[PDB]
RNA sequence: CAACUUUGGGGCCGUUCCUUGUCUAUGUUCCUUGGAACAGGACGUCAUAGAGGGUGAGAAUCCCGUGUGGCGAGGAGUGCGGUUCUUUGUAAAGUGCCUUCGAAGAGUCGAGUUGUUUGGGAAUGCAGCUCUAAGUGGGUGGUAAAUUCCAUCUAAAGCUAA
RNA sequence: GAAAUUGUUGAAAGGGAAGGGCAUUUGAUCAGACA
RNA sequence: CACGGACCAAGGAGUCUAACGUCUAUGCGAGUGUUUGGGUGUAAAACCCAUACGCGUAAUGAAAGUGAACGUAGGUUGGGGCCUCGCAAGAGGUGCACAAUCGACCGAUCCUGAUGUCUUCGGAUGGAUUUGAGUAAGAGCAUAGCUGUUGGGACCCGAAAG
RNA sequence: AAGCUCGUAUCAGUUUUAUGAG
């Protein structure tokens, strides 16, 4: 098992050290998920294109939950019409963080996610796939 | 907004003028980035040397 | 691949700063020597080979006589003025003909030509014509249109084609053993 | 000019500024807010008390 | 050099359109002012049918095209103009 | 600094440019200032050397004593003055080498190409 | 047939290019140590000059040089800018319309066979031997081989900057 | 101006071995603190 | 008792590169890559950049060639996490990824052979214990590091020979 | 070693019950 980071990215240890914090304090298993998300390497935090976003927005009772993830964020072209929703995640492209704001949802940070729903409260989570890889 | 900041002129005086930032400041620091960059990037400035 | 003894045959282009700052001064030399000239020949636009290539254009290397002559002077005064030539080359195309045309006449338009006697006036130079006439690739359509159909979907007239020319030795065969019966 | 904002979109081919991870660089006064502290059942000592 | 078909499924088929006209045409069901598309000069040679897209009446111009992507444009009404 | 294409800025090249320089260049590098006494009268700074000057020294251990060239050794790149010597121990005397940089000259020895000389460096002679 | 248009050759002097020669700032002030100050402290100065070297140890300010500009000297030189003397010229060139012709490289091209070579494969290139042509022709079109088209080109003679 | 190696002086030891290890004695030698 | 070792100093031996591959950090992220080259410069630097090219985004067959949604991009099961109920224990919904299974779609093999038709073309429909590393709301490009593989003298020295 | 899933987890160079082959 791990217990701490590889990376040399100082935000990212910082968001480590946030996190860490919480999962020790406050103990709702969605923040163990973050942070066993972020220790990761960048194959097994593969990125999250937005239509699957929207794919799982459109599970039942599924239209305010912020949704969240933890790897990075791509726009998609093969669809036109997106949700406005409240979404969070380490690295937003350019492109998505265009389309988001177009719809009028917002593209909102990690610790301004914590201030939000600490515990885990009215999220959820994608893991892009794996098995695109080679 | 982009707060304030103040000028100074060739003798120094804090003038009634001054200006706003330019939102780049605000961008981050990646001292790792910088280290990988710049002993990539000061090595471009070399010459062979062989026996 | 190295099974061979390559390790005294190795070129190592250290030498691309050097020769760039030198191939520079070059140019500013015989610019300086050529003072007033733009340093470069008015060259035509052309339409590529090779039909990945053939949307494009391409600056090619000389106009033509004909087109020369269309504007209505000859290679002979051209090549003084600062235009080029090809000669082997053969216009089949009436667009292309015009905008060459038009290059021309743009350029004829666009310079003074000084006498041979002088009185040498201030010329205060360019440094280069591509950039004033700059090839230029066409438009071929304005972003908006109406539809039209045809009711043909534009996949079976494909198919046909090539069923027409894979046959059509054999159906050629078929009318002249007809025709020539009796 | 040269190197963007918001407004001038860079002023050069393709490219914008990077994108901040987090609102800022602090954790203390992130954890120092209130409606995160409202969610923290509370600490120990964190320096035990030999037993035995 | 005969063997240039790279190939453009008609899921992206609007990224063609640079980001601003996009929204224009978007809003529009215009059968009389429809944009047109020049796979070629965009780099395509021939059309494969992957995607699903909206039914806006689109034109599109290219060389080769397959059964379902000539069908679906049809659908929204767009049409194929077979040049070489 | 150097701004320029074909002067040298490495010890390898000015040591050997110094050494084995010739005597014409020695001449050159062998220079002097003078009193402000003589720069107030003939507008200049510095000179070379020559046989004939009468001088003063200002820097190291025979400080304060003058007198006047006898010779000038420039395979040394020194100056011999007379009146500073050292005697031997068996009676017999030697010259002293000097670097004219460390001297100063209160009279010359002119000639007609010297007085063309400081009207060439800026002459208020006479 | 028709009217039109346009030219040359010398010297002189600048200028450019090279070779250079030469000139172009500011402390050697005070104190300590030391054999010696270029070291330490103070007080100062010049700076399109603090690159470098030297001199009795780390010297911008002691020297030579650097920087910045200028001043001349000797050469190549038509590169062009002014000059100056000649006048070509009933020469030469370009220009459209009508007509007639339009000459266009041989032991070479090409074919066989031998040997070598190429990434070149049912035979690319080269050299040798043999046979050896045509002019509404001839080569070439990377798979053989008969035929017919199509496309592009004009060989066996040649020069030349970067 | 190092080392092998060599000499003089000073100290010490020594019966067919020397060198090393644990502890200590004898002799030489030695740093720190008392305020 | 197989070999080397008298003594001391100094030297003295897994590196450098090209091309592939994994793992990781980073930039951008359906895009990615400034540096063959142009411009600019305090000059081998740094800074900017056009247009093309590469890789990837569609695969498959001997190839001619063809070419990815029936469905809320399928169903069933398990599935972190979230939501609801409950003080709790547990129940229910949603159920990403991942895995299994059943299906579908594409490409190919075999069979059928429709509307029409230059009467010999064309390929509508539906099937096979057939198959691809495919599709099924994209993820790679580039650089550096660690080490790997092959070939380069290749951990160093040392073979007679041609 | 890196991931994914479990977590009290499937287990054991082991006995006992039962029952085989030998």
């Amino acid at each position: 098992h791990r217990t701490a980071p590889k990376s040399d990215n100082v935000y990212l240890k910082l968001l480590v050290k946030l996190y860490t914090f919480l999962a020790r304090r406050t103990d709702a298993p969605f923040n163990k998920v973050v942070l066993k998300a972020l220790f990761l390497s960048k194959i097994n935090r593969p990125p999250v294109s937005v239509s699957r976003i929207a794919r799982a927005l459109k599970q039942e009772g599924a239209a305010n939950k912020t949704v969240v993830v933890v790897g990075t964020v791509t726009d998609d072209a093969r669809i036109f019409e997106f949700p406005k929703t409240t979404v969070a995640a380490l690295r937003f492209t350019a492109g998505a963080r265009a389309k988001i704001v177009k719809a009028g949802g917002e593209c909102i940070t990690l610790d301004q996610l914590a201030v939000r729903a600490p515990k885990g409260q009215n999220t959820l989570i994608l893991r892009g796939p794996r098995n695109s890889r080679e | 907004s982009r707060p304030q900041v103040t000028v100074h002129s060739l003798t120094g005086e804090a003038t009634a003028n001054a200006l706003p930032l330019p939102a780049v400041f605000s961008a981050p620091i990646r001292p790792d980035i910088v280290h990988t960059v710049f002993t990539s990037v000061n090595k471009n400035k070399r010459q062979a040397y062989a026996v | 691949h190295f099974r061979k003894h390559w390790q005294e045959r190795v070129k190592v282009h250290f030498d691309q700063a050097g020769k760039k700052v030198s191939r520079r001064n070059a140019r500013a030399t015989r610019a300086a020597k050529i003072a007033p000239r733009p340093l470069d020949l008015l060259r035509p636009v052309v339409r590529a080979p090779t039909v990945k290539y053939n949307r494009k254009v391409r600056a090619g290397r000389g106009f033509t006589l004909a087109e020369v002559k269309a504007a209505g002077l000859t290679a002979a005064y051209a090549r003084t003025i600062g235009i080029a030539v090809d000669h082997r080359r053969q216009n089949r195309n009436q667009e292309i003909f015009d905008a060459n045309v038009q290059r021309l006449k743009e350029y004829q338009s666009k310079i003074i030509v000084f006498p041979r006697n002088g009185k040498a006036p201030e010329a205060e130079q360019v440094l280069s014509a591509a950039a004033t006439f700059p090839i230029a690739q066409p438009a071929t359509d304005v972003e908006a249109r109406a539809v039209q159909d045809n009711g043909e979907s534009a996949f079976r007239t494909l198919r046909l084609a090539r069923s027409e020319k894979k046959f059509r030795g054999i159906r050629e065969k078929r009318a002249r053993e007809k025709a020539e019966a009796e | 000019q040269v190197w963007g904002s918001e407004t001038v979109a860079s002023s050069k081919v393709g490219y914008t500024l990077p994108s901040h991870i987090i609102s800022t660089s602090d954790v203390t006064r992130i954890i120092n807010s209130s409606e995160i502290q409202s969610a923290i059942r509370p600490a120990g000592q964190a320096t035990q008390k030999r037993t035995h | 050099a005969h063997f240039w078909k790279p190939v453009l499924n008609l899921d992206k088929l609007w990224t063609l359109i640079p980001e601003d006209k996009r929204d224009q045409y978007l809003k529009s069901a215009s059968k009389e002012t429809a944009p047109v598309i020049d796979t070629l000069a965009a780099g395509y040679g021939k059309i494969l049918g992957k995607g699903r897209i909206p039914n806006v009446p689109v034109i599109v111009k290219a060389r080769f095209v397959s059964k379902l992507a000539e069908e679906k444009i049809r659908a929204a009404g767009g049409v194929v103009e077979l040049i070489a | 600094a150097k701004q320029s294409l074909d002067v040298s800025s490495d010890r390898r090249k000015a040591r050997k440019a110094y050494f084995t320089a010739p005597s014409s260049q020695r001449r050159v590098l062998l220079s002097a200032p003078l009193s402000k006494e003589l720069r107030a009268q003939y507008g200049i700074k510095a000179l070379p050397i020559r046989r004939d000057d009468e001088v003063l020294v200002v820097r190291g251990s025979k400080k304060g004593q003058e007198g006047k060239i006898s010779s000038v050794y420039r395979l040394k790149f020194a100056v011999q003055v007379d009146k500073v010597t050292k005697e031997k121990v068996n009676g017999a005397s030697v010259p002293i080498n000097l670097h004219p940089s460390k001297l100063v000259i209160t009279k010359l020895h002119l000639d007609k190409d010297r007085k063309a000389l400081i009207q060439r460096k800026g002459g208020k002679l006479e």
